[PDB]
């Protein structure tokens, strides 16, 4: 049963250093190569370094060349992967894996379950911008609204009118860092000539900061 | 430097046969050995091809692979679909002292098909006191949305995105995606537009802001 | 430590012509192997009906390396089946290979700045070589119906011809050393065994 379990940081401040470890159980680690691999959310598969049985072999994606550093302890059973200077972009799930074949390493064979190391920061709360809508019926009678929620850290800003409108498209939130923020749509099909009025109940949790705008065309 | 370039998505009805393609570029695909790996949403990556052509043990023979120097493209295909094969697949080698993976192939078990529907406007004149644009797209499947958003007529670097989730009993998917903005830009060009690619036909999906 | 020569193979100072590529028997001896592990060093490596994650543990009645320098848009016809000058008339594999084709860019070694001229390749053969079949022969070739006395001319050409190796070449046109290690299985005994069935 090879088993690669990937142990590291999470959560760490831009220009900072943090220490990646793998420890190989259920074969000769010391007769392998080994890969460090990384996927940020959304992205695919990015090679990061490799380091040959040896130690004496080190090559690194041009991305990290300088900042993150491989090195390895047979003695051990242990990789590990030093980064420093950590940078935002660098934040995705780490896996490390070895080398298919003894010594041979131009390929991986089994994979790690992988550590999640996300660069960024303060605990806030966010702002609410309305946004405004348009339709210009043309028997179409399709006019969709909504409110924006920018900046807010974390999970899960609520977003609603608390009242009969059961017609929300509400969506999801990009983490990035550069933005993190909600939107929800709201759709009125007799595009209301200046009268009904939308209230867009928006209420915080690690900030205690509900907001609330009114979507004026 | 040697490049690995999959298609974004590609999907096939259940007990079919799909073909996600590998092509080099800057370099030879036949050089060096070619891998093939499959990662399930929320899974790790597993072994699927090895050296061009080779099966580890485990994996069904549907799974097959192959070189063509003359396209300079690896090709893995699998026959009689299951569900079980929805996953990302990554192909994979090395171009001397760097190793590359495609961008990877979200690959989608066919539910029905629909197209996406798409809403934009940023007229948070409250934000333009102190502008971030917004491009919305809902209920399209299979869930693998391409989304250019163009300066103008020139694309930018400044937008985000989401990473395309499932809205609920729908079954089917909505993702958002966010750009930081100077007024210029959408003042400049007549209009400035956002266009989304969905599957083959991806007719229009962009709309006029400004 | 009767350990079979593998690296002195790849780091000789000097690489034969293609024409007259060379062949070091390596029999009598433990395999060692870890030079084919740095693939990074290579700009192709790829065996052929044996995998190299399993040579360390294979015996072998003998292996046969053969080392040679070509250009880069030709070390492509360092594979069994394919064809071109290189594969038809300087040097072929067998349809049945059982080895690795491995090789790298040695542009800063056997190129020079008014060009190298020194490595030499067959342009013309009455017909293909058969597989690891070497030809060093220098009949003029007659290229026409008309036939040559042993002179030059039109028509009637030197067989060999020289690369141009300049540094500043486009790399298909680079100079490139090829090793190609065939492992031989006889019926008798094995005498090159991996470190693991020694
Ligand atoms: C050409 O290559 C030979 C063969 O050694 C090779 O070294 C690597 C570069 C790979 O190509 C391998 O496939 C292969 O083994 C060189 O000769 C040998 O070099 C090694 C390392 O320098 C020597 O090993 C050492 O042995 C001593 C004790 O003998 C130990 O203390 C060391 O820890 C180490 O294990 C080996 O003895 C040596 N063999 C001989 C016969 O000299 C050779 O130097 C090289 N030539 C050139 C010009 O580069």
């Amino acid at each position: 049963e090879v088993q690669l379990v990937e142990s590291g940081g999470g959560v760490v401040q831009p220009g900072r250093s943090l220490r990646l470890s793998c420890a190989a159980s259920g074969f000769t680690f010391s007769s392998y190569g080994m890969h460090w691999v990384r996927q940020a959310p959304g992205k695919g598969l990015e090679w990061v370094a490799v380091i040959s049985y040896d130690g004496s072999n080190k090559y690194y994606a041009d991305s990290v060349k300088g900042r993150f550093t491989i090195s390895r302890d047979n003695s051990k059973n242990t990789l590990y992967l030093q980064m420093n200077s950590l940078r935002a972009e660098d934040t995705a799930v780490y896996y490390c894996a070895n080398g298919f074949g003894e010594y041979y390493y131009y390929a991986m064979d089994v994979w790690g379950q992988g550590t999640t190391v996300t660069v960024s920061a303060s605990t806030k709360g966010p702002s609410v911008f309305p946004l405004a809508p348009s339709s210009k019926s043309t028997s179409g009678g399709t006019a969709a609204l909504g409110c924006l929620v920018k900046d807010y850290f974390p999970e899960p800003v609520t977003v609603s009118w608390n009242s009969g409108a059961l017609t929300s498209g509400v969506h999801t939130f990009p983490a990035v860092l550069g933005l993190y923020s909600l939107s929800s749509v709201v759709t009125v099909p007799s595009s209301s000539l200046g009268t009904q009025t939308y209230i867009c109940n928006v209420n915080h949790k690690p900030s205690n900061t509900k907001v609330d705008k009114k979507v004026e065309p | 430097n040697f490049m690995l370039t999959q298609p974004h998505s590609v999907s096939e009805s259940p007990g079919k046969t799909v073909t996600i393609s590998c092509t080099g570029s800057s370099g030879s695909i036949a050089s060096n050995y070619v891998q093939w790996y499959q990662r399930r949403p929320g899974s790790a990556p597993t072994t699927v091809i090895y050296e061009d052509n080779q099966r580890p043990s485990g994996v069904p023979d549907r799974f097959s692979a192959s070189i063509d120097s003359s396209s300079n493209s690896a090709s893995l295909t699998i026959s009689g679909l299951k569900t079980e094969d929805e996953a990302d697949y990554y192909c994979q080698s090395y171009d001397s002292s760097n190793w590359v993976f495609g961008g990877g192939t979200k690959l989608t078990v066919l539910q029905p098909k629909a197209a996406p529907s798409v809403t934009l406007f940023p007229p948070s004149s409250e934000e333009l006191q102190a502008a971030t644009l917004v491009c919305l797209i809902s209920d399209f499947y299979p869930g693998a949305v391409t989304v250019a958003w163009k300066a103008d007529s020139s694309p930018v670097k400044a937008g985000v995105e989401t990473t395309t989730p499932s809205k609920q009993s729908n079954n089917k998917y909505a993702a958002s995606s966010y750009l930081s903005l100077t007024p210029e830009q959408w003042k400049s060009h007549r209009s400035y537009s956002c266009q989304v690619t969905h599957e083959g036909s991806t007719v229009e999906k962009t709309v006029a802001p400004t | 430590t009767n350990l079979c020569p593998f690296g002195e193979v790849f780091n000789a100072t000097r690489f034969a012509s293609v024409y007259a590529w060379n062949r070091k028997r390596i029999s009598n001896c433990v395999a060692d192997y870890s030079v084919l592990y740095n693939s990074a060093s290579f700009s192709t490596f790829k065996c052929y009906g044996v995998s190299p994650t399993k040579l360390n543990d294979l015996c072998f009645t003998n292996v046969y390396a053969d080392s040679f320098v070509i250009r880069g848009d030709e070390v492509r016809q360092i594979a069994p089946g394919q064809t071109g000058k290189i594969a038809d008339y300087n040097y072929k594999l067998p349809d049945d290979f059982t080895g690795c084709v491995i090789a790298w860019n040695s542009n800063n070694l056997d190129s020079k700045v008014g060009g190298n001229y020194n490595y030499l390749y067959r342009l013309f053969r009455k017909s293909n070589l058969k597989p690891f079949e070497r030809d060093i022969s220098t009949e003029i070739y007659q290229a026409g119906s008309t036939p040559c006395n042993g002179v030059e001319g039109f028509n009637c050409y030197f067989p060999l011809q020289s690369y141009g190796f300049q540094p500043t070449n486009g790399v298909g046109y680079q100079p490139y050393r090829v090793v190609v290690l065939s492992f031989e299985l006889l019926h008798a005994p094995a005498t090159v065994c991996g470190p693991k069935k020694s």
